[PDB]
């Protein structure tokens, strides 16, 4: 290898993979806006929030896809975007040893139609979906609590959600009780301003407007 | 067409002695519903052309011991169970109809995540 | 109009007359890896390091220096370009002393931050390396002067916008130190803005004196009180204290400096 | 490990697998706590010549993800080559 | 655009019919989870605080907000019928620990400068 | 017959204080994401981490 | 002590020896197990039998590794997707019969034998090369360098400053950890730092299938029910 | 490759299902359990006693923080800040003046104590090693200030282990 | 090298003495304040000063890779003798 | 285009309700939205390039015990990113915040001349280079 440190690419499975992109790109043409494969020779297609089943159900169900090992479903909030929450599931093919990624776009008041149907591995996904991220799922068997505590208020992991948080827990003996209180740190996170005043990779250098 | 498999490895999955005749009137009923479909869809174009070469294929060739790789599909037990699951695909999209254009466009920003 | 096409990286945009090729790229946003050039002030061409290859032409061009021709598509990204703005970095770096850890740009250091994106990974220095005896300059700014890269951005500085005719660069070779040969003071009411145009730890704030560090200085953004000027500064917080003042930008007000005073 | 010969064959004989050549703790084997010092190599890239960092820009060499259909008869094709039915191990079949 | 998707309500009126039928339901429990938590307060408080934190959010005119307003009351409830929060959760909003805090502008400035 | 159970006993910061960690930083959270195999959980950030920036590890 | 850019240090002078040593008397200790807790009657009836997943319900709950292996279905990421070296070694997944208690304690400690080899070719397969990438922008320069090039103070002192800026980009990768399918799936935003890490956790899709994994049991049976699969709380939760 | 792991055929004569019978109802693999059990009691026991013995390390343990100090006496400490960028805690808290001299000393080093990992971070981060972790570990308290470290405490741990840590550093440097 | 306070309170080299009018000293009543009985600050005292006859010399703190990078000081500004801001300790010129 | 019930509702966004700040903590709080001001110590200007969002400070009070900046903010520590202002002030609405936003100066486009540092009687000519 004359480059022994840099990661060595692959083409055969990235055309394919690019291949397979077009396909499912046809198949339904109703959601899928875009098809992107990754240099990591990934598939993401970007579909909309209503026709999620169909393409997770086709996705499941195609003697040619068979992908019915999800992986996970996430959350990654852009607040910059108009539609800042992104649910993105993972699913991998047993028979095709391979993995595409669905990306989707969602607002604080736009309901998904659950996920349960297509991939019933999911029931718990949700349930900490709607719990860091707030992300209500339509029709959902029950979109509970199970990743914070007890009456918390909010959703921690979006953006606007202090790392810190707004309750601290005390022991009062006026109570008998471990008492809510608001946050009061002995330090502070120190903020760090570690990005760098220069261009990085000139790849990814968005153009102006 | 042999030993029956009484064991099929994964467990569930039961071994239908009548593998071939269940292939071939399930291929039928994907076919049928595969027929409705209009031309111009893509899910006509492509899984009918796997599905009647599948069914040539079957039909071709008598014995489970090689169809298993002929098809490749694994087990002759579960080449049923995606086909199974493709008729009721088919059903699914003769509901969804997606082979019309976009619902809508992305927002403009929404897509493009360097930020 | 009078506005000139020239391409950059293929891409066409239109251009003044007379613009640099920095500026030339400028508007599209590229800022090849500058030393000398300074955008309120004067150019040298001194650094080297703004070089990039410019297309079907055998020959390297300075960024600041050749303005344009019709059509000369800059090759940014150009693997001989990177090899140019490569070489001329590991040879600013050779001399320089192994401060970082005891250097207050440690952080905020431009010749730090290029070694990271159009650097190297390695040293390929096996002699010996110069040493420059510091010149004390105040007690209001610092002189590590043998931290100095001879980018001559700061001799500028004390000719033109504070206008003291005032320190050069003495002697030559590896030994042309930018001083004042004798220890003339140096007073002027913009002295302490030599502080920021310096990309080194040469010339560092004497009050500040490693209070701290970039890094964790929670920066806010005040006006200059002392002056009715009314200059827009940013205002270094940490742990609940001001340490250092800087200066803004606001074109008329200010430009890029600020006092002595309320530095 | 230093019981006698005798108990040995006790535990021997009620475990009927050799326990002596193979006992759990350690023992006169391992290595001196005292080592010699190492003489670490160098890397892959230790070169004083021909290595500029662009001929191993791994960081930049990455592109962002390429676009093969955007909104703003061919054969059906596979996302990979399916798997090959895995073969029994051959030093042994079953447990 | 501004013709937003609705979540169950399409209106108000629907959304106000879900805010009667949770807000109704919140006190068939109310006298018994104090008995049930070993409480000492008395059934009036759970009351009106019920009551207060309804006007805390009787504000909003979207019906997809306030959809989700009596759904999170619909994911509150249930969590203290069925004993799942313990004694300190449907404490918290008793607020009884938490120091007094001033009101008015000048007890604002003797206390400290927290604007 | 139903079986859901609560968890949350052990619920954590992870990746809500991994975004204000560098990558470097954020290694020690996946040694101690679970507390039984800690070795492995390093094998997957490294890869990821190393993936994404195109560098292949030297092959000892 | 793995870091990007392969491994932080390198191994001491010997520690290789005290693995076999180590690794010679091992079978002999997990026979010592094998032996009574194996075969014992009343361990058998309290693994055999006791909660089952068939083949489809395990595949769509998420299930991965060894949990579906012991369930029949045949995958591993060791092989199918052979990161790192181990495309170079060989080992037998242990796929077992029903799927139950039993099933996959027979899996398990037979991949405990496999894990054994795997270690055994790993051990006598130690190549003489290096810990880290030589890219100094992404890994730390050696400390005798550190004091002696620039490149290396400058490359240390950002590294440890901000670290090395990574492309923006989105990338989920999973390996098989002992326990089932773990992967990460973080999100890159063009700086120093991550934008979002969520984690495929192995406890957490496993323990998704509890439901369904205990209809008709007894209520002592539960925790044999969670013996057969792997539940740290510390994991389960992300 | 793969291996079964379960599927088996038991014999089906009558030594067979004599066998299996006899092992049903004359316990022998139950015996077998037990066996071994007497293997494991007439073994020597592998319990070492505390403080007089001692579970082996390495010259590389990370414990008990200790700044250390040049073999002429001054403070290893350059206030070089690097520490506290690595730091995934946050622990350690530097803040440094000019000296009287000048050289630069930080005014307060204070790890907080119950708040690091013990990473070997800080370690890898200065490049000074100025500060260290001592191999140290039996260092508990009773009450929460006393984990609370500060500039002096660090110094005199520096001192007190400065023979050991020098060694380990000494024997392990090559490797770093 | 460490001298007294009023209430005797040993101030550490860096200089901090509690006044007497800090209520933060019973944190000390009952038990030691620790300072360090070695002051950095003079420690550099007592250290030789060593003449080198040339006009930059590289420190590394002894110990070869065990010390400090190899700054270099300047021996030509008579002056104040140059000190190695790493290292702390001095070089001197032999005034040639 | 939408046959998902659509309805029409004005209703500048109001998520604020449901966000789970505290009542003292969304109205009192302000909000600032600018680009950065890159440090002039730097020439670098890869930071101005976003807008980020980010909250009034409050008082730090020294820890009694070693000198801790203990605070009492929650939100003293939360900067955001947007590409653009009208993304940031949208931002500001939904989560209802009172602003305060700055439009970001840009460079002005300096004349630039080499050949002016030599000239016949232009004050441009620089005694030194
Ligand atoms: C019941 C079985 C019979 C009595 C015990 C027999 C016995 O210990 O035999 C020695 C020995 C003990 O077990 P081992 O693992 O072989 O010992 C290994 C080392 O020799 C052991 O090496 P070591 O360094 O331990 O040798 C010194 C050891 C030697 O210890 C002995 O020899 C044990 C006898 C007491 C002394 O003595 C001590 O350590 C001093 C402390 C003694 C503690 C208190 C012992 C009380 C014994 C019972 C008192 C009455 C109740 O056993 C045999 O030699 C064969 C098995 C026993 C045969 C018994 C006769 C038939
Ligand atoms: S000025 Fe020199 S010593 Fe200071 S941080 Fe920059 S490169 Fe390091
Ligand atoms: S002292 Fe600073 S500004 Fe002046 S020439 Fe040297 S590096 Fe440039
Ligand atoms: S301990 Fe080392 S890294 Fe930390 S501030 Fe001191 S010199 Fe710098
Ligand atoms: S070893 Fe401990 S004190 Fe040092 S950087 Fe790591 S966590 Fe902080
Ligand atoms: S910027 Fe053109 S040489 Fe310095
Ligand atoms: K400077
Ligand atoms: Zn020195």
């Amino acid at each position: 290898d004359t480059r022994p440190t840099i990661r060595p690419r692959n083409d055969v499975v990235h055309k394919q993979l690019s291949a397979f992109g077009q396909y499912v790109a046809e198949i339904l043409p109703k959601y899928v806006q875009q098809v992107q494969v990754s240099c990591f020779n990934e598939l993401e297609i970007f579909i909309h929030p209503d026709g999620v089943i169909p393409v997770l159900t086709f996705l499941r169900d195609h003697t040619n896809a068979q992908f019915k090992s999800l992986a996970d479903l996430t959350a990654v909030d852009v607040p910059t975007r108009q539609n800042r929450f992104e649910i993105v599931y993972n699913l991998l093919s047993l028979r095709f040893n391979s993995q595409i990624r669905v990306k989707t776009y969602t607002d604080e008041l736009t309901p998904i139609e659950s996920s349960v149907t297509v991939y019933k591995a999911a029931n718990w996904y949700e349930r900490e979906i709607w719990d860091m991220f707030g992300v209500f799922f339509a029709n959902h068997p029950d979109l509970r609590r199970i990743l914070t505590g007890y009456g918390f208020e909010g959703h921690p992991f979006r953006k606007d959600f202090p790392l810190s948080g707004y309750v601290e827990l005390r022991y009062d003996d006026e109570v008998k009780r471990v008492v809510a209180e608001p946050v009061e740190l002995a330090q502070e996170f120190r903020k760090f301003d570690l990005n760098s005043p220069w261009e990085a990779f000139p790849a990814y250098r968005q153009p102006p407007e | 067409a042999g030993l029956l498999k009484k064991t099929t490895g994964l467990v569930g999955l039961a071994v239908c002695e009548t593998p071939h005749e269940r292939l071939k009137i399930l291929y039928t009923k994907i076919l049928d519903v595969l027929g409705q479909i209009p031309k111009n869809a893509a899910y006509r174009k492509y899984t009918e052309q796997i599905t009647n070469e599948k069914l040539g294929m079957v039909k071709a060739e008598p014995d489970v011991k090689k169809l298993e790789e002929q098809l490749q599909g694994g087990q002759i037990e579960e080449v049923i169970l995606q086909a199974e699951n493709e008729l009721s695909l088919a059903r699914k999209m003769l509901r969804w109809k997606p082979w019309e254009p976009l619902v809508e466009e992305p927002p403009a920003n929404q897509w493009k995540w360097p930020i | 109009s009078n506005l000139i096409e020239v391409f950059v990286d293929g891409q066409s945009v239109m251009v003044e007359p007379g613009t640099t090729v920095l500026q030339a790229c400028e508007k599209v946003g590229m800022q090849i890896p500058r030393f000398c050039y300074h955008e309120r002030l004067s150019v040298a061409g001194n650094c080297r390091m703004c070089l990039v290859e410019i297309e079907k032409a055998p020959k390297v061009v300075a960024a600041c220096a050749m303005p344009v021709m019709k059509g000369w598509n800059i090759l940014t990204n150009s693997e001989k370009s990177k090899k140019a703005r490569e070489g001329v970095m590991e040879f600013l770096l050779a001399n320089h002393p192994l401060d970082c850890p005891i250097c207050d740009q440690g952080g905020e250091c431009d010749l730090q931050d290029q070694s990271m994106m159009f650097g190297s990974d390695r040293s390929r220095f096996l002699e010996g390396k110069r040493a420059v005896e510091d010149k004390n300059i105040g007690p209001l700014v610092k002189t590590i002067m043998t931290r100095c890269i001879q980018c001559t951005r700061c001799i500028r500085f004390a000719s033109e916008i504070a206008g003291v005719d005032d320190l050069g660069t003495t002697g030559r070779g590896n030994d042309m130190q930018v001083g004042t040969y004798i220890e003339k003071m140096f007073m002027s009411e913009l002295s302490g803005n030599i502080i920021d145009i310096c990309p080194v730890g040469a010339l560092t704030s004497k009050p500040y004196a490693f209070t701290a560090r970039p890094w964790e200085t929670r920066k806010t953004e005040s006006i200059d009180v002392m002056d009715a000027v009314g200059s827009n500064i940013v205002v270094s917080t940490r742990t609940g204290e001001v340490m250092r003042i800087l200066p803004r930008m606001h074109e008329d007000i200010n430009e890029e400096w600020i006092s002595d005073k309320t530095r | 490990a230093s019981a006698t010969r005798v108990i040995q064959l006790l535990r021997n004989w009620a475990s009927g697998r050799d326990l002596q050549a193979k006992l759990q703790l350690r023992y006169q084997e391992i290595s001196k706590r005292t080592q010699p010092p190492p003489k670490l190599p160098v890397g892959p890239s230790h070169k004083l010549s021909n290595n500029y960092y662009c001929t191993r820009d791994g960081r930049r060499e990455a592109m962002p993800p390429s676009i093969v259909m955007s909104s703003q008869e061919k054969k059906a094709v596979t996302p990979a080559p399916p798997i090959k039915r895995w073969e029994l191990s051959k030093d042994q079949p079953y447990l | 655009g501004t013709s937003v998707k609705p979540i169950f309500s399409r209106d108000m009126n629907e959304a106000k019919r879900r805010v009667r039928e949770l807000y109704r339901a919140w006190y068939r429990e109310v006298p018994n989870t104090v008995h049930l938590f070993q409480l000492d307060i008395s059934v009036k408080q759970g009351r009106d605080k019920v009551r207060e934190m309804f006007m805390k959010n009787a504000h909003v005119t979207d019906p997809r907000v306030v959809d989700l307003l009596v759904i999170k009351g619909k994911m509150e409830l249930e969590e203290t019928i069925n004993v799942w929060k313990q004694r300190t959760h449907i404490m918290r909003f008793f607020h009884e620990t938490e120091a007094p805090r001033p009101t008015d502008f000048l007890s604002k400035f003797y206390v400290g400068h927290d604007p | 017959r139903k079986c859901d159970p609560h968890i949350g006993l052990l619920h954590r910061g992870t990746e809500k204080l991994i975004e204000y960690k560098t990558y470097l930083q954020a290694l020690p959270y996946f040694d101690r994401l679970d507390y039984v195999s800690m070795m492995c959980n390093e094998q997957a950030y490294s890869l990821a981490v190393e993936k994404l920036l195109n560098i292949q590890p030297p092959p000892r | 002590y793995i870091r990007p850019g392969g491994v932080h240090q390198d191994l001491p002078l010997g520690l290789l020896d005290d693995i076999y040593e180590f690794s010679k008397n091992f079978s002999f200790r997990i026979d010592e197990l094998e032996e009574m807790l194996t075969n014992n009657r009343i361990w058998r009836n309290r693994t055999v039998d006791i909660g089952v997943v068939t083949a489809e319900d395990a595949l769509n709950y998420g299930f991965s590794g060894v949990m579906l292996r012991g369930s029949g279905i045949q995958w591993d990421l060791r092989k199918t997707q052979p990161y790192d070296v181990y495309d170079q070694v060989e080992f037998d997944v242990p796929i077992g019969s029903r799927g139950d208690c039993y099933d996959r304690y027979l899996c398990r400690v037979e991949e405990m034998r496999q894990s054994l080899r795997i270690i055994s070719q790993c051990l006598n397969k130690m190549p003489p090369g290096e810990i880290k990438v030589d890219d100094a922008k992404v890994s730390p320069p050696k400390r005798a360098e550190m004091k002696t090039s620039m490149e290396s103070l400058i490359h240390h002192f950002k590294l440890y400053t901000e670290g090395y800026q990574v492309p923006p980009g989105a990338t989920y990768t999973a390996i098989e950890a002992p326990k089932g399918e773990f992967g990460v799936y973080l999100v890159s935003d063009g700086s120093s730092r991550p934008y979002r890490c969520k984690i495929k956790a192995p406890g957490f899709a496993h323990l998704a299938g509890l439901d369904k994994m205990s209809k008709g049991h007894m209520l002592a049976d539960v925790v044999a029910i969670i013996g057969t699969q792997d539940i740290v709380f510390g994991e389960v939760d992300r | 490759t793969y291996k079964f792991v379960n599927m088996r055929e038991p014999s089906m004569d009558m030594k067979s299902v004599t066998d299996r019978a006899a092992q049903t109802l004359l316990w022998t693999e139950l015996v077998r359990g037990l066996g071994m059990t007497l293997s494991y009691l007439f073994r020597e026991p592998a319990t070492i006693n505390y403080p007089f013995e001692k579970g082996p390390l390495s010259p590389r343990f990370r414990g008990e923080h200790a700044l250390r100090r040049y073999p002429s006496g001054e403070e290893r400490c350059i206030a070089c800040k690097l520490c506290e960028a690595v730091c995934p805690a946050q622990a350690i808290t530097i803040e440094a003046e000019p000296r009287a001299d000048g050289s630069r000393r930080t005014t307060r080093y204070d790890i907080d104590m119950t708040k690091c990992i013990y990473c070997g971070f800080c370690q890898e981060a200065c490049p000074v090693d100025a500060i260290v972790e001592g191999p140290n570990f039996e260092f508990s308290t009773e009450t929460h200030e006393e984990l609370l470290y500060n500039k002096e405490k660090l110094l005199n741990n520096g001192d007190k282990w400065e023979a050991e840590i020098a060694a380990n550093i000494q024997a392990d440097y090559l490797y770093r | 090298g460490v001298r007294t306070s009023p209430t005797g309170e040993k101030v550490t080299h860096t200089g901090q003495a509690y006044d007497d009018g800090d209520y933060r000293r019973v944190r000390f009543s009952d038990r030691q304040k620790e300072v360090n009985e070695n002051f950095a600050i003079d420690l550099i005292a007592e250290q030789p000063v060593s003449e080198v006859g040339s006009r930059v010399i590289s420190c590394d703190g002894g110990g070869g890779a065990l010390g400090h990078p190899r700054v270099y000081i300047n021996l030509d500004k008579e002056t104040k003798t140059g000190t190695c801001g790493y290292c702390g300790l001095q070089f001197r010129q032999p005034h040639h | 285009t939408q046959d998902t019930q659509l309805i029409a509702v004005d209703e500048k966004l109001d998520i604020t309700t449901l966000t789970g700040v505290p009542e003292e903590h969304i109205k009192t709080r302000k909000v600032r939205i600018f680009v950065p001001a890159r440090n002039n110590m730097q020439s670098g200007v890869n930071n101005t390039k976003k807008w980020k969002m980010e909250f009034d400070t409050r008082e730090r009070w020294e820890n009694p015990l070693m000198g801790w900046s203990s605070t009492a903010d929650p939100l003293s520590n939360l900067v955001l990113t947007f590409s653009t202002k009208e993304d940031a002030v949208a931002f500001a609405e939904k989560n209802g915040w009172s602003f305060d936003v700055e439009e970001r100066k840009v460079p002005k486009p300096k004349s630039k001349s080499y050949g002016a540092n030599f000239s016949w009687n232009k004050r441009t000519r620089v005694s030194t280079k």
